[PDB]
RNA sequence: UAAGGGAAGUCGGCAAAAUAGAUCCGUAACUUCGGGAAAAGGAUUGGCUCUAAGGGUUGGACAACCAACUUAGAACUGGUACGGACAGGGGGAAUCUGACUGUCUAAUUAAAACAUAGCAU
RNA sequence: GCGGGUAAACGGCGGGAGUAACUAUGACUCUCUUAAGGUAGCCAAAUGCCUCGUCAUCUAAUUAGUGACGCGCAUGAAUGG
RNA sequence: GUCUUGGCCAGCCAUGGUGACAACGGGUAACGGAGGGUUAGGGCUCGACCCCGGAGAAGGAGCCUGAGAAACGGCUACUACAUCCAAGGAAGGCAGCAGGCGCGCAAAUUACCCAAUCCCGACACGGGGAGGUAGUGACAAUAAAUACUGAUACAGGGCUCUU
RNA sequence: GGUAAUUCCAGCUCCAAUAGCGUAUAUUAAAGUUGUUGAGGUUAAAAAGCUCGUAGUUGAACCUUGGGCUCGGCCCGUCGGU
RNA sequence: AGGACUUUUACCGUGAACAAAUCAGAUCGCUCAAAGAAGGCCUAUGCUCGAAUGUACUAGCAUGGAAUAAUAGAAUAGGACG
RNA sequence: GGUGAAAUUCUUGGAUUUAUUGAAGACUAACUACUGCGAAAGCAUUUGCCAAGGAUGUUUUCAUUAAUCAGGAACGAAAGUUAGGGGAUCGAAGACGAUCAGAUACCGUCGUAGUCUUAACCAUAAACUAUGCCGAUUAGGGAUCGGACGGUGUUAUUUUUUGACCCGUUCGGCACCUUACGAUAAAUCAAAAUGUUUGGGCUCCUGGGGGAGUAUGGUCGCAAGGCUGAAACUUAAAGAAAUUG
RNA sequence: AAAGCUAUCCAAACUCGGUCAUUUAGAGGAAGUAAAAGUCGUAACAAGGUCUCCGUUGGUGAACCAGCGGAGGGAUCAUU
RNA sequence: UUUUUUUUUUUUUUUUU
């Protein structure tokens, strides 16, 4: 896999994380 | 080489700079934090005891196809669960359910030895008796 | 930035000497530089050594005779005990009878030879051998 | 090389070894002396003083001529100017530079020049105020240069 | 591994130079990065040269050349050859190809 | 107004009780950084005898003649009572909904409905 | 009437079958079919019949509350999410 | 007030004190040291523990006697734990020596004696689980059994000769 | 180790230490793999995108040298005094 | 022994002081050794050597050295000298 | 039109092509280079204004005022964000036509945001010379840019000055060519040399490969995100430069 | 001179909040690692069959694709 | 200058005058 795209793949997956923790908040 | 310091009244610098420089050594980094009095199964002692929850076999790695013995423990001292190995030939029928056995390093500092995947720890005593000797016509599984 | 003139000296002087030079030029002048200059002329490591004068900081102009290993400078200048001579003079120096370390005491700049004759030390500057 | 930029470039001026007046100097050192006393309350900074009787009046360097330094002797006769004439050009300069940025605020070059020259500004006023040319309390302020240069 | 001492291009002490259009791919290539040739040929081919002389009525005409500016990528070029992979030592020849 | 219990009553804490002034302390999540906030939660408060500070005018860090309130400190005192009547917030953790202020079915519905700024056509 | 544009115009936004080395599910495939087949989001929500849905939490006990799940009878993007 | 100095405390006055040269805060599976292990030099690591200093006697606080204690094989009170009882009451502190439970991978006899080292007492005389002796004891360390030898027969390496 | 196993299970033989040997964990040397002595930074991990700048670290040359008069101790030789 | 006149710091030399035990290390045939501080000699009468020595980094104390590294000195002379 | 070949698409309402003119917005070709300026990012039509800069020359002035910098600050391609203006071309997303087993791609026709600009953010790039800044020394050579100096002869002007060209010297740059007394593991390097014969000054970063630039806490941002930044666990290799197939 | 009693002081202990530090349960969600003869494609290594890679943005079962800007670690050290 | 997807696990070498 690219990194270029192994970090956006994490990248996004970062922001679903976040609005996860907004929800519980 | 690189730029260190080089002036007569530079120690602070010196010293600071080693001090930060040396926690990416792995072994200093391992033994300043404790992690083995943290997160290690065992408290960092040498052995353990526990409890066979049940008998479970793992693959050998490749290049090698085998079935190798093992059994899933629950320690004792601070209820973690963790995979032993039993060595040597037919030893496995020495083990038994709910087992009282005793536990040691499995090759060198926590590290998987050997093509076992995933497990660090073997037997060494069962109900108080040595493995080896019950493997051997030494000595006699306690009548219990 | 000038920082170790002592050093400029001596690396202008090794230079020379790895390229076969018989002269080298040094810039600038300085008391550490002769007094340096001196001690090598003394144990006939270099020959003649010649001072321009100037309304500056002087050059010198020293002619090599090719007898000439190693010349270098020590920085910092480290605070010597006479009980640490032996361990400077084994760490730095080839066996320990042809070389000679470099000092500066309250008797000026000299051996380190001559400081266990004299029984005195001070700071590290240089070496050569 | 340069303090504010890379800058390698050697270019100054050589002193003779003399140190003593060539034989075609008929100047008495009372004579010079009057001269740059002359030209100094006239308004000439002592940089500018030193061009003038070089290319005119053949004085290659007072210090030999006389025995002291020009700005020494503008200070013995009392005609030193109160600002240094490093920090006034200095002062002068990033004033130039705050009325150009006030009208143009685009010029962010010029911004980053400001930057270099107050840096130099306070680089040198410290160094004044160690030797005791500037009292201590002196600060030099964005809003009030204008007003030292006036 | 770097394979060129000039990386590819000539751009040492420039920072930055704009970039061009390849003439058959339209890539988007650094003007000094790109392999530039200019050439001038008649504008009617050798083989008909003759037959525009007879129709010249006015027949002094001297038939203009085209002149021509080609740019090219890389991979336009190697495919197209006008460029050709040299070996190692012949790499670092920079002249062109004699008459 | 009620002993003990304290919502077990009831569709539902409806009704009532509880808190409540001033001074000092302390104040979370969250946040549009403006708020939340009087968050939550504590301590003091009477009378009497004093002391100190905070000004003006006329004559040269002073002297004399005026002035009415506010604040602070200390003894003493009492069946430990003191915003002694009056007056005078209950609070917190969340979910659904409307952003908020505002408006309407005079005489059963004041709301999540209407309006609003903002956005778009 | 014919032809083109227009959805912050009114509005609309699909079925069936097979398939992964325990089983299960179906990333994948085939087919019918539409103007397009509901995207990002959200949910037994004031919108879910079955329904007092299943799991967890709250209680001694909960058709209530809250947090999740989602083939959602019949959620959903200025008919604004 | 104390044996005494001291913001140690009570009154009055002033706004200072520390910090990037790391203050303040947090962690330590941290009692400090003499020292143990291992290293050419420079170092790394450990130090509960036979010696010196500190602190504690289930957890805090208070106090009497006394030259000397905030003592615990002294007292008082509270919390936890726990013993006897006629139920009204009484009594307790093994991290002292043995021993038991628990905990754990992990550590000994409910023995003999003041004879030796010293301490204490009114004291030559008595006491001392300090201390010594013995038992368990493959912590570690030192020395060191499990075998010695003659001939006969055979083989090899030599020796004078290779008949 | 997949039907000729010098590696498993055994029999024989031999090797190392030997009243000892093996194993697990901690630490030290080896480790110039923490580098003050004494590491590395183009491509193996690693020069901040660039500049300014405080603390810190470091910072051009220059002031009594030269000569002589001597006196004594010790060392390196032959004189050796007993 | 009383006073006056000494630029001040860093650095080096020397000296005093600096628990035992440990470590290095001297001596003695505990049958050798680990250990221990004993012992040895005379037939005796009683006679005697020992139980050494080194080790105190850094901080503190006293003195000497004056190179090296810093800091002051007379400039609006408010300077030195009887 | 367009392509390997086609098709979607436009067209007797005259498409495409021809000539003239107008409007709009963007951009500045050829000149253009182993050339220049800028701290870097970057910077290419003319003219005027505004402020700045290096090199050069100096017998001007000050006299150590300096170097590098933890935190701290200014600038910082493209993309992206907020509010207006503009919106020609190109063109994420999207819709079709092909190809293909499929083609949510490469290919072709359209086409929104964007691309352009003012005000305010964002602070990241293979932001690369993958090579930190200051200083000294060390092999030769020729080009080239800016300045200065000396000489020579043509050319234009000239009350004999200046410009262009020629030769040489020197300072300062962008680089380059051969070589190894050296360096490196090697490719290669005038620095990556002057280092086991190991010390000129300063700052930053790294310690087998993953997990991971992830989780968490803090802080900055409207958001996208930026900066700081682990551990559990797993593994005997991953990797660099060359060699023969 | 005992019990008792007045007022300070030292202050155990408990209750109620606050803060710090360290462990620990949790439906469900989203990752990592390992184990191999699982399904689907073939993104990378050759010009890997659309050169590869970086920053940013959008999209897609998945590897990935596309737009803008950049790099060569390129498949060009070069065209007079 | 039309396109060309994939290849199940392990197994592939030692000494001296
Ligand atoms: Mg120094
Ligand atoms: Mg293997
Ligand atoms: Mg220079
Ligand atoms: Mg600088
Ligand atoms: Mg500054
Ligand atoms: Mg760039
Ligand atoms: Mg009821
Ligand atoms: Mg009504
Ligand atoms: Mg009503
Ligand atoms: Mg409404
Ligand atoms: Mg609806
Ligand atoms: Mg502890
Ligand atoms: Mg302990
Ligand atoms: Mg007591
Ligand atoms: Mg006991
Ligand atoms: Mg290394
Ligand atoms: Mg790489
Ligand atoms: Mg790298
Ligand atoms: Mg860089
Ligand atoms: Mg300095
Ligand atoms: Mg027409
Ligand atoms: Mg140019
Ligand atoms: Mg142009
Ligand atoms: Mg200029
Ligand atoms: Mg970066
Ligand atoms: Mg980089
Ligand atoms: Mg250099
Ligand atoms: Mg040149
Ligand atoms: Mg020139
Ligand atoms: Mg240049
Ligand atoms: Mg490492
Ligand atoms: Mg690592
Ligand atoms: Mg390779
Ligand atoms: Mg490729
Ligand atoms: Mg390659
Ligand atoms: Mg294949
Ligand atoms: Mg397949
Ligand atoms: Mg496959």
């Amino acid at each position: 896999m690219r990194a270029k795209w192994r970090k956006k793949r994490v990248r996004r997956l970062k922001r679903k994380r976040r609005k996860m923790r907004a929800r519980s908040k | 080489s690189g730029g260190k310091p080089r002036g007569l009244n530079a120690a602070r610098k010196l010293r600071n700079n080693r001090r930060e420089q040396r926690w990416s050594d792995l072994h200093y980094k391992k033994r300043a934090l404790g992690t083995a009095f943290k997160s290690s199964p065992f408290g960092g002692s040498s052995h353990a005891k526990g409890i066979v929850l049940e008998k479970v076999g793992v693959e050998a790695k490749q290049p090698n196809s085998a079935i190798r013995k093992c059994v899933r423990v629950q320690l004792i001292k601070n209820g973690k669960k963790v995979t032993a190995f039993v060595p040597n030939d037919g030893c496995l029928n020495f083990v038994d359910e709910n087992d009282e056995v005793l536990l040691a390093g499995f090759g060198r500092k926590g590290k998987a030895k050997g093509d076992i995947p995933g497990v660090r720890f073997k037997v060494v005593k069962v109900s108080g008796v040595g493995l080896l000797a019950l493997w051997k016509e030494k000595k006699e599984k306690p009548r219990s | 930035v000038r920082t170790s003139v002592l050093h400029d000296a001596l690396n202008s002087i090794n230079n020379a000497e790895k390229a076969g030079k018989r002269q080298v030029l040094i810039r600038p002048s300085s008391k550490v530089i002769i007094k340096f200059l001196q001690v090598m002329q003394k144990h006939g490591y270099i020959g003649e050594f010649e001072e321009v004068d100037d309304h500056r900081s002087g050059k010198i102009v020293v002619q090599l005779n090719g007898r000439m290993n190693k010349c270098g400078v020590i920085s910092p200048r480290y605070n010597v005990r006479l009980a640490e001579l032996e361990k400077w003079v084994v760490k730095l120096l080839p066996a320990r009878q042809f070389g000679y370390v470099i000092l500066t005491t309250s008797a000026g700049i000299m051996d380190h030879e001559e400081a266990r004759r004299k029984h005195v030390s001070g700071k590290i500057i240089g070496f050569f051998y | 090389g340069r303090m504010h930029s890379k800058g390698k470039g050697i270019s100054a001026s050589a002193i003779p070894y003399s140190r003593n007046p060539p034989s075609w100097l008929k100047t008495t050192p009372e004579q010079v002396v009057d001269q740059i006393c002359k030209l100094a309350k006239k308004g000439a900074t002592p940089s500018q003083i030193g061009v003038i009787l070089r290319d005119s009046h053949g004085i290659a360097q007072v210090k030999v001529v006389t025995g002291n330094k020009i700005l020494r002797i503008l200070k013995s006769n009392g005609l030193a100017p109160d600002l240094p004439e490093d920090l006034y050009m200095l002062i002068k300069k990033a004033v130039a530079v705050r009325k150009h940025l006030e009208r143009n605020r685009k010029d962010k070059d010029s911004k980053f020049r400001l930057i270099l020259i107050e840096s130099r500004i306070h680089r040198l006023a410290r160094y004044y105020k160690t030797v005791g040319v500037l009292p201590p309390t002196w600060k030099y302020e964005s809003s009030t240069a204008s007003t030292i240069v006036s | 591994v770097k394979k060129r001492k000039n990386n590819g291009r000539n751009k040492k002490g420039r920072g930055h130079v704009k970039p061009i259009r390849c003439s058959n791919c339209s890539r988007c290539t650094p003007k000094d990065k790109a392999i530039k040739r200019f050439t001038i040929r008649n504008m009617v081919e050798s083989a008909a040269i003759r037959d525009i002389s007879d129709a010249s009525v006015f027949a002094e005409y001297t038939v203009p050349k085209m002149y021509l500016k080609l740019q090219y990528c890389v991979s336009c070029a190697i495919h197209g050859k006008i460029v050709r992979v040299r070996s190692r030592e012949g790499r670092r020849n920079r002249a062109p190809p004699p008459r």
